Order: structure tokens, then C-alpha cells, then sequence
């Protein structure tokens, strides 16, 4: 039932939305 | 023939839709004219 070297198909959609930082000086 | 293995394996079919994430507010503020006390309205 092997895919043949290739065929697991373990996928990662969507591991985040890390960037979401922001810093706004606003003196 | 007749053993009819499935291999296909295709994916992703009910994948589609993901609102990732939207960029930053479009601009920040802080509406409102900075109005102030004023000037010399009465010199003498």
C-alpha cells in the first residue's frame, strides 16, 4: 500500500499567521 | 486485470476557502481636526 518513495501525503496547511506584529511609534 | 488497485491518490478536493490573515488596518488615526485655544484674539 506503499506510494512508491513518495505519496505520504502529511501536509501542513496553514500553520499560522505569525507575522501580525505591528508597533506603531506615533511619536 | 482485476486486482483494480486504487493509486490514484489525488487530493485536495475540499481544500479551497482560507481567509489567511488581512493586512494591517488599512492606515491607523485618530480622526478629529486638532483644533487648539487659539491665538491673540484681543492684543489691546
Amino acid at each position: 500500500g506503499a506510494p512508491g518513495s513518495q505519496g505520504a501525503p502529511g501536509l501542513q496547511g496553514a500553520p499560522g499567521a505569525p507575522g501580525s506584529q505591528g508597533a506603531p511609534g506615533l511619536q | 486485470p482485476g486486482s483494480q488497485g486504487a493509486p490514484g491518490l489525488q487530493g485536495a478536493p475540499g481544500a479551497p476557502g482560507s481567509q489567511g490573515a488581512p493586512g494591517l488596518q488599512g492606515a491607523p488615526g485618530a480622526p478629529g481636526s486638532q483644533g487648539a485655544p487659539g491665538l491673540q484674539g484681543a492684543p489691546g
